[PDB]
């Protein structure tokens, strides 16, 4: 019942298969058009008059 | 400071010298002054209003001789001369500040019709701290405009 259950089989003398980790991919310059919303936003509420 | 001048007779008081049959050279759109009253003026001779007539040609050119190209508009100036003026402002407004707080806890209990006249000397906190936010925010905004305009503009 737990050699079909799920990844990392087990049963010949060791447990083998179906290994487990990440990658880890990223660029973080994607919200850089987000920043410059906000940075606009910024001057927008230095420049309407209150 | 412009004039125009047309001569009268000296020989007609007693007539009137323009009949004024509106009211544009009068009163209107202008006055006359003191020194001109005193040299002459009325006296002698007259004045006349000037209006400026501004063709297309020169118009649509006459409000554009200030401008730049390109390369004025997308540019940063520098990082690190930034990063020091940066750190000077920064480093004057501590000290700006310091005198703020002993300025506004002082505050001596004699309403400002004399605290403007103890303020006539070299004092000056309260009015330098809003002129240093203006001049470190909008150096430091636009060139964060600029920069991300720059870094995803031309890829």
């Amino acid at each position: 019942d737990y050699a079909k259950k799920r990844g990392w089989v087990l049963g010949p003398n060791n447990y083998y298969s179906f290994a487990s980790q990440q990658q880890k991919p990223e660029d973080t310059t994607i919200p850089s058009t987000e920043l410059a919303k906000q940075v606009i936003e910024y001057a927008r509420q230095l420049e309407m008059i209150v | 400071v412009i004039d125009a001048f047309r001569l009268i007779n000296a020989n007609m008081m007693v007539l009137g010298h323009e009949p004024r049959q509106t009211t544009s050279n009068l009163g209107h759109l202008n006055k006359p002054s003191i020194q001109a009253l005193i040299h002459g003026l009325n006296r002698h001779y007259y004045s006349i209003t000037i209006n400026y007539r501004k063709n297309e040609l020169e118009q649509k050119m006459l409000l554009n001789l200030h401008k730049k190209s390109w390369m004025e508009g997308l540019t940063l100036q520098d990082y690190s001369e930034h990063c020091k003026h940066n750190e000077s402002v920064v480093k004057e407004m501590l000290e700006l500040a310091k005198n703020y707080n002993k300025a506004v806890e002082e505050e001596d209990k004699m309403t400002p019709e004399q605290l403007a006249i103890k303020n006539v000397g070299k004092q000056d906190p309260k009015r330098h701290l809003e002129e240093h936010v203006d001049v470190l925010m909008t150096s430091n905004i636009v060139q964060c405009l600029a920069a991300m305009l720059d870094t995803v503009v031309f890829k």
